[PDB]
RNA sequence: CAAAGUCUUUGGGUUCCGGGGGGAGUAUGGUUGCAAAGCUGAAACUUAAAGGAAUUGACGGAAGGGCACCACCAGGAGUGGA
RNA sequence: AAAUCCUUUAACGAGGAUCCAUUGGAGGGCAAGUCUGGCAGCUCCAAUAGCGUAUAUUAAA
């Protein structure tokens, strides 16, 4: 407690901060770093990344091409550092979600005249939602103009893009000194740390080599050659390649780098009584002829027509909760089977172990999730596994990959390659926390077929849409509501959170468009989803407190098998059925207030729901996407 | 036989108890 | 003991903004907010209706 | 738990529902409540009214007007 | 209240000492004492009141009266039994 | 210095869904709703091209 010892104090706190941060950046770039990697995302028409990227090449490049796309090494000494470059056209909607995952940092490209443009406004919206490594914003223009329209053109881009990047200045690009003063900006820059992809190894592809065990099996060794950039990439452990499915691999090899900072042999094998193994499920599999029987007691467009037909149902389960009509010639308790009241929905039981399809034989249910994830979070802390380390340049041959994914490779499309945590691969229930963007303004209902991107994965599915709330009991919504917040769930493969949710729906041949977008909730088949039933009423004879209610059932013992559920009352009103009285369906009923003529008697219903079993992997290759 | 009946807790998934 | 979490925000009826025509934003509203109470004003024997005397 | 010197803190979320928007691990631009120091009326040994949640803050998520980055 | 007065019309000299209520006269330190303890003396945190004078109406598990066989006594008829 | 802005000026540039004004509030302090629906609309208030919130500090003390 003094000027001298708290000064003292203040300089230890400086030398433990520093030492921190100069942990973490030389391990990122360099002599140590695999490469620094950036991306490219153009967003209007008017940019020509070729005369973009002729002007930002140049120290050494090293050239690289694929197919279609042109990814490409670049070296300098001076500045010490490493870039890989890659470029990316926006609208591709699976290349750029596919290696912006693995990116580790954006650069925005920009026409002077505005800001984004809509195809760029898509995938903008799409890596604002699955995580942005670190943007930084550019322009091509500004030099081909003087002086006076020069400033109000940066004035014009920095009002038109402050409504989406609310801060941040706009580096032009014109001259070559203009790209390495950009160089000097991108080497020092403070990454955010995304954290899904510090938890897990993941590779980039930098080469594809393909050996068939037949050529007609289809089937075959593949060969990644990459970097990398995860933590320390255990070979006991799976593989999973982004576009086509997770897969146990055979070889770690350690080949030396083609491309240093300045200018066969393998660390280890596979085997597999500790490797874990490709179990996707549960490996276990004298009366008279005449009288009655009463005296016997004495002895193109119709796609059209399904979505206004949507959009109908929408309005009548949106202006109303839940309503129901009911049903007329079938027996409305036999319809309404597996249906119960509870007194409260907060508070009456529900038993989580009571009525589980023939489908939930089938799911790995953890029995406490947070300590089995701080479990698994700390040996991927603390401790050191023998596998390769960060930045070696390492090839993977896979064992049992198909041949269209190194065609696909062989057009351009980036492969990447994360491993698994213990119990990743094992399917169970995915519950996932998710909003609604104003873009798309569809009807999205209940077991609609979406593609999700939960946690660096590409699958259709057939979710069930929930309130969102830390109780026992949630709600079915049958509709994606426009503004709420809800918890879709899924028959899906198990990934450890955080991880962003991306959905996005098929308009035709191929425009994926974007609906919904959030972070993954707690993962357990445990979180029940109570759909809902209201059935609604009219008051035609009215006491006090006593009333006589039609047009709810139609029967008589229809009431005689929904008689201890409760009513509720849009006044209010908590009554509870009596007697019924009609051969019709007609009944008495208790009440506590008076009763409105302008009044709806409605009961509610509830069951337990749960999602149907759809995880086709394959997700359909996406077009570019335009405007509506 | 009205409002209730058995629905007993039989088959689970697999639990990874920590 | 985290209850609920949102439950009166997304569970009103959603009821959308109608349309008028814009305030006069200025003076011009100072000329009004004059003449709405000093010029046309009604003798009132108590001063019991306010500027949103609503029933 | 705060950057600049190690001590944790309970903090407060103002609006209904904005629990959330926020997960944890993400940069929160935590700010104190007006009483300086003292708790708020109903809310037992609470002192800091959260802003920020990641360089946006609270008041254009809870009216939606920007989105969330992360 | 003959001072608890001459005090916003605020200055006769002069000592100690109080700044919401708890935490608390606790800590901890110094000091005295054989000892118990005495003197001096915090803070973290918590709470919107704690308090001081005076001032009034319902319930009485408070007391007195007064009435009634839709109360009792003395009794009748009973009902309640089939 | 050479310019830009400012000033002076030719030409175009105004019908209200435009060339559109927000930030806070409407139980009291404290200005303004016992309006309508389950926080929103509508109306209104103070300021107004500025207004909130946190913190230091001063007056009220």
């Amino acid at each position: 407690l003094s000027r001298v010892d708290q000064r003292h104090r203040a300089s230890q706190l400086r030398k433990q901060k520093k030492e921190a941060v100069l942990a973490e950046k030389r391990q990122l770039g360099g002599k140590d770093g695999p490469p620094h990697q950036v991306l490219v995302v153009p967003l209007h028409s008017r940019i020509s990344l070729p005369e973009a990227m002729q002007l930002l090449q140049d120290g050494t490049v090293h050239l690289n091409e694929l197919g279609n796309t042109q990814n490409f090494m670049l070296l300098c000494p001076r500045l010490k550092h490493r870039w890989f470059f890659t470029s990316a056209r926006p609208g591709d909607l699976h290349v750029v979600l596919d290696m912006a995952k693995v990116a580790d940092t954006i650069l925005f490209l920009l026409d002077p005249l505005e800001g984004w443009d809509s195809t760029g406004d898509y995938c903008l919206s799409c890596l604002f939602a699955q995580g942005l490594p670190t943007y930084t914003l550019a322009v091509q223009g500004i030099s081909g103009l003087p002086l006076k329209k020069q400033i109000d053109t940066r004035k014009k881009l920095s009002k038109a893009v402050e409504k989406r990047f609310p801060h941040d200045k706009l580096l032009l690009l014109d001259t070559q000194q203009e790209a390495g003063m950009l160089l000097r900006q991108l080497a020092n820059q403070k990454q955010q740390h995304l954290a899904f992809r510090d938890r897990r190894a993941y590779l980039f592809a930098h080469a594809v080599d393909f050996v068939p065990s037949e050529e007609n099996n289809l089937v075959g060794t593949l060969k990644i050659s990459g970097y990398v950039r995860g933590q320390t990439l255990n070979v006991n452990r799976l593989l999973h390649i982004v576009g086509y499915g997770d897969f146990q691999m055979k070889q770690i090899d350690a080949p030396g780098d083609p491309f240093p900072l300045n200018p066969k042999v393998l660390m280890k094998a596979d085997p597999g009584r500790q490797e874990s193994l490709q179990a996707e499920v549960i490996p276990d599999p004298k009366v008279p002829k005449g009288t009655s029987s009463y005296q016997a007691e004495w002895i193109d467009e119709e796609a059209e027509a399904k979505m206004l037909e949507k959009y109908k149902q929408e309005r009548l389960e949106e202006m109303f909760p839940d309503e129901v009509d009911t049903p007329r010639d079938v027996a409305a308790r036999i319809r309404f089977q597996k249906y119960r009241g509870l007194k409260s929905f907060r508070t009456s039981p529900w038993d989580p172990k009571e009525n589980l399809p023939q489908d939930y034989a089938r799911i790995f249910q953890f029995q406490n999730f947070t300590n089995t994830r701080k479990s698994i979070f700390k040996e991927v802390e603390e401790k050191e596994v023998e596998g390769a380390e960060v930045g070696w340049y390492v090839t993977l041959h896979v064992s049992e990959v198909p041949v269209s994914v190194v065609e696909c490779f062989r057009q351009g499309t980036p492969l990447i390659a994360f491993s698994l945590l213990p119990h990743e691969q094992k399917m169970s229930v995915l519950n996932m926390v998710v909003r609604r963007d104003p873009g798309n303004t569809e009807p999205v209902k209940a077991k609609e077929e979406l593609i999700f991107h939960c946690g660096f994965r590409r699958f259709r599915a057939s979710p069930l849409f929930s309130q969102h709330t830390a109780a026992d009991k949630h709600k079915l919504q049958r509709f994606l509501t426009a503004d709420m917040a809800l918890v879709a769930t899924v028959y899906a493969p198990i990934t450890f959170p955080p991880a962003s949710v991306l959905l996005f729906k098929q308009k035709s041949n191929g425009m994926h468009s974007l609906i919904a977008t959030g972070h993954l909730m707690s993962v357990d088949p445990d979180r029940m989803v109570i759909k809902r039933v209201v059935l609604s009423g009219h008051p035609f004879k009215i006491f006090t407190k006593m009333a006589v209610v039609r047009y709810m059932f139609f029967n008589r013992e229809d009431v005689l098998w929904f008689k201890p559920v409760e009513l509720r009352t849009k006044w209010g009103r908590r009554g509870h059925i009596k007697e019924p009285l009609g051969t019709h369906g007609h009944m008495k009923c208790s009440f506590d207030g008076k009763l409105k003529s302008q009044d709806t008697v409605l009961m509610n219903l509830y069951k337990r729901v749960f999602p149907k079993w759809t995880y086709d992997p394959y997700v359909p290759e996406p077009v570019p996407w335009l405007k509506s | 036989s009205i409002c209730s009946t058995a629905s007993n807790l039989y088959n689970h998934p697999q639990l990874i108890k920590y | 003991s985290l209850a609920r979490a949102g439950k009166v925000r997304g569970q009103t009826p959603k009821v959308a903004k109608q349309e008028k025509k814009k305030k006069k934003t200025g003076r011009a509203k100072r000329r009004m907010q004059y003449n709405r109470r000093f010029v046309n004003v009604v003798p009132t024997f108590g001063k019991k209706k306010g500027p949103n005397a609503n029933s | 738990q705060l950057i600049k010197n190690g001590k944790k803190i309970t903090a407060f979320v103002p609006n209904d529902g904005c629990l959330n928007f926020i997960e944890e691990n993400d940069e929160v631009l935590v700010a104190g409540f007006g009483r300086k120091g003292h708790a708020v009326g109903d809310i037992p040994g609470v002192r800091f009214k959260v802003v920020k949640v990641a360089n946006v803050s609270l008041l254009a998520l809870y009216k939606g007007k920007k989105e969330r980055p992360r």
